[PDB]
């Protein structure tokens, strides 16, 4: 008779009553039906104030709050932030910035400022750098939310100076070389950005630092339909002056292999706006042109084609590519012939076949652009340097968990990245719960982590990455031989299956040696493995490497699968994780309320999918291992005093709750009396509520049995308070003489 | 440095300083409660005492910090004189017995809300020898009751 939540294709869940049949106000699988909150009209700032903490009740709560334009809700110290799609008045007001200062979490309403203030507070007290990890898909409000964290920190604990607006000025430079259009987003970030705000020994702001990770290298040469290379390429081709256009031999992006093909994409204008921003930054025409030269150089590189000639094998450049080669050699400051030899031979001179030279061309292109991006981020960092610092507070932004109808190596790496970030998310929430419980005077939270899914991927010798390397090292590498090696080595693995066992009909036609399913934290993903072997290899041979290092162009000299893409990805992912693990962590989860960028529309099923992809569902499950519901004494006083005799209602909130639990005989395993709240094991807040609503007479009786205890509690309270006052008086006199 | 039972008893006493139950006390609540029981600390005396244990340095101390603030190197049965002093806070006319009227005064000073009969009940409960009032022996027995 209790209203439950059940699946609803467009709202995720709807109210109603192996599987189960549900009547709304329909067959459903048992484990997809959740207890609902009794009061559907209600609203809490911390979802841990609910009686049931699950994906359904969570979704319902933040919805209710969304309507009241309450976009920020907590789950413990985790912030959920739903994009309003309009400017909610005065919430990012400077006044509000002062009202959040030094305020403990949950003495103010939920807000990114509080997340931000808390990081500073812990930094200052614990003397430990801090990280704020943001999740969210495209259009989730992630960019704005980052601004607020930085704005808040700077006006609150900066010194008049203005590092945020500085970082805000510099950002257009990052976006040019680091963002590109994807199928789901016209301006997606393709690297990991850790924007650090640094602090001196006395916790005052003194500078910024953009740490960067894992630029997506494959995009530099190849993109899928609906995708493009990095913005800069197209901007330059559409916006450069007729002059620059001539020096760099530019032209339509359609004239470059490296640039696949959209009206709303204003490359011409964004190029102008980009230069405008470059100047505000102090970027003169000289280094501007130096940047554009390498960009063009890479574009021409990519145009060099090859063919077999029969030349006492080895291949050669198509004569049609002569121009691309001289242009490229010219822009990269290389000798046209040196370059040519090094693109078609390797060093003992091994000739290269067509495919191998293609890979040499692309390997050079990827390294050059990647070093260019390194340089670009370094110049951005120079727009707001500092001499030294003690600690920082950084906001981490990096592509989230993702899947499509077709998943390749790109999704594999990205999802592997989020699998390790999720492990980190879980560990730190577990830690927070444990320290919350200790702080409250109460316990190890039951949780099995996803270490096994991580090990499937990265374990030495037998991990998928190492099996992939192994394939690259074989005389005739094969995707199919690789895929089968993966299945045969993880025989009865919880986390791996063949595509034939997919929960989707679209995947069940894929052969055992054409794919595999990984059970990721967010759900099963089916990867098609064609090209995994090719995509794992982007190595640049030493002679071609030497060549670029010894460029006539001084700028380039300064930029500078034996080692596979997969392995470098792991190495880099681990450096980012090293940095995070050295900080105290907080989390913000941004939510896109719907596709159309429209206000006051709440796509249930679509926000639910995001909750899952962000690992929130994973975190709630983790919280079921401890005390997921907690309520202040005052709050419980308010809710339940009406069910008890007037005698109890005279007590203060803490003693009222004390009395209640003593009289009900509530065991101290399932119900925990903290310093500020009562903490409940799963189900137990609800049980306590039922008891409270039962036979008022038997209830008043139980209270009678507690009368001696209550009187002795009243005495001891004032007696020990008198003793406290006397000790405090003796302490003052102690500290004097 | 305290028993499990002393920590428990002080924990409930802390709720008289921390009325709104946010788990933290400032100079204001410290001062208010001390004066209500007949002490007269200076603002500077309270600050100096708080700064000495306030880790955050926001001027708001929590329960374990409260305990530390109360701790000091103590003489033999100084604690006992402390308990006798606590008793004299209740026994306002200094005749050695706490009456209803006197308990009421303390309850009132500390902001406790109860009926005249409830005060009488409290007296009756700690009044072992039934002379209608609470002496020192009974006081301490009530105070350390389980
Ligand atoms: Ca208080
Ligand atoms: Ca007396
Ligand atoms: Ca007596």
């Amino acid at each position: 008779g209790k209203p439950v939540w059940a699946p609803h294709p467009t709202d995720g869940f709807q109210v109603g009553n192996d599987s189960l049949t549900i009547e709304p106000l329909f067959l459903a699988l048992i484990n997809q039906v959740f207890p609902a909150e009794e009061d559907s009209k209600k609203d809490v700032e911390d979802n841990c104030s609910l009686m049931y903490l699950n994906e359904a009740t969570l979704l319902h709560n933040i919805k209710v709050r969304y309507s009241k334009d309450r976009i920020y809700t907590y789950v413990a110290n985790i912030l959920i932030a739903v994009n309003p799609y309009f400017d909610i008045p005065k919430i990012y007001s400077s006044e509000t910035i002062k009202s959040y200062q030094g305020k403990s979490l949950g003495t103010m309403p939920p807000h990114v400022f509080a997340i931000a203030d808390k990081a500073f507070r812990d930094m200052k007290v614990l003397k430990l750098s801090q990280s704020i990890i943001v999740s969210g898909e495209s259009g989730a409000g992630k960019t704005e939310n980052t601004k607020f964290v930085l704005r808040y920190l700077t006006e609150s604990y900066g010194t008049g100076q203005d590092i945020d607006d500085r970082i805000v000025e510099a950002n257009p430079l990052l976006e040019a070389f680091g963002n590109a259009k994807t199928v789901r987003n016209n301006n997606s970030s393709r690297f990991g950005k850790f924007v650090e705000i640094h602090f001196n020994e006395k916790s005052s702001v003194v500078g910024g630092f953009v740490s960067h990770y894992l630029l997506e290298k494959s995009r530099i040469c190849v993109q899928g339909k609906e995708e493009r290379n990095y913005h800069i390429f197209y901007r330059l081709c559409a916006g450069a002056s007729e002059d620059i256009r001539e020096r760099l031999h530019l032209s339509s992006p359609d004239n470059f292999r490296y640039l696949n093909r959209d009206p709303l994409l204003d490359d011409h204008g964004d190029f102008i706006r980009m230069c405008t921003a470059m100047k505000k930054i102090g970027l003169d025409d000289e280094e501007k042109l130096d940047l554009f030269r390498v960009v063009a150089g890479v574009l021409h590189l990519g145009n060099i084609d090859f063919e077999e000639a029969g030349s006492t094998s080895g291949c050669n450049l198509k004569n049609k590519s002569t121009q691309a080669l001289e242009y490229c050699a010219e822009l990269l400051g290389l000798d046209q012939d040196d370059l040519r030899v090094s693109l078609t031979t390797r060093v003992i001179k091994v000739p290269l076949k067509v495919e191998q030279a293609n890979n040499a061309r692309d390997a050079l292109a990827k390294t050059v652009y990647s070093h260019l991006f390194d340089h670009v981020v370094n110049r951005v960092n120079q727009c707001f340097p500092f001499e030294t610092s003690s600690y920082f507070i950084g906001v981490l932004d990096i592509a989230g968990f993702e899947y499509f109808e077709h998943n390749s190596f790109e999704q594999f790496c990205i999802n592997y990245c989020n699998e390790k970030l999720q492990q980190f998310f879980n560990e730190r929430i577990l830690k927070e719960e444990q320290e919350l419980y200790q702080k409250e005077g109460l316990n190890e939270v039951h949780y099995v982590d996803n270490q096994d899914c991580i090990d499937l991927i990265e374990a030495r010798l037998v991990g998928i990455l190492d099996i992939l390397d192994e394939e690259n090292r074989l005389p005739q590498p094969s995707d199919q031989h690789f895929t089968s090696a993966v299945h045969q080595k993880h025989k009865d693995h919880f986390r791996l299956s063949i595509p034939r066992k997919s929960k989707l009909a679209i995947h069940r036609n894929i052969r055992d040696d054409e794919g595999f399913i990984i059970r990721h934290f967010a759900g099963a993903v089916c990867y098609e493995t064609t090209q995994f072997v090719e995509k794992n290899n982007d190595a640049l041979h030493m002679s071609l490497e030497s060549l670029i290092c010894e460029s006539r162009d001084k700028f380039i000299r300064e930029l500078f699968s034996f080692i596979s893409v997969g392995n470098k990805f792991k190495t880099q992912l681990n450096l980012l994780l090293d940095k995070l693990r050295s900080t105290g962590a907080s989390f913000i989860r941004c939510i896109k309320p719907n596709l159309k960028m429209t206000s006051h529309h709440f796509e249930g099923a679509q926000i639910l999918s995001q909750l899952q992809c962000s690992g929130m569902v994973s975190v709630l499950d983790l919280m079921q291992g401890g005390f997921p519901s907690r309520a202040s004494f005052h709050e419980l006083y308010n809710m339940y005093k009406k069910y008890m005799p007037d005698k109890l209602a005279r007590l203060d909130p803490r003693l009222f709750c004390k009395a209640l639990f003593k009289a009900l005989g509530l065991n101290e395993i399932d119900y925990k009396f903290g310093l500020t709240k009562v903490f409940f094991r799963p189900g137990k807040f609800a049980e306590f509520d039922q008891i409270m609503k039962s036979d008022p007479d038997h209830l008043a009786e139980l209270v009678k049995r507690v009368n001696h205890w209550l009187i002795c509690s009243r005495w001891k309270k004032v007696q020990w308070c008198s003793l406290s006052v006397i000790k405090l008086k003796n302490k003052i006199k102690y500290r004097a003489e | 440095q305290l028993t499990e039972e002393q920590i428990a008893e002080f924990k409930e006493a802390f709720s008289l300083f921390d009325k709104d139950g946010d788990g933290t006390i400032t100079t204001k609540e410290l001062g208010t409660v001390m004066r209500s029981l007949g002490q007269n600390p200076t603002e500077a005396e309270l600050q100096d005492m708080i700064n000495e244990v306030d880790a955050d340095g926001n001027g708001t101390i929590d329960f374990p910090e409260f305990l530390t603030m109360m701790a000091r190197k103590m003489k033999d049965t100084d604690s006992e004189e402390e308990i006798r002093e606590a008793f004299r806070v209740f026994d306002k006319d200094g005749n050695g017995f706490i009456s209803a009227a006197e308990l009421r005064h303390v309850m009132t000073n500390l902001g406790e809300k109860l009926t005249d009969e409830e005060v009488d009940e409290m007296i009756r409960e700690a009044d072992i020898d039934g002379d209608g009032q609470v002496n020192y022996e009974e006081f301490v027995t009530m105070m350390t009751s389980k």
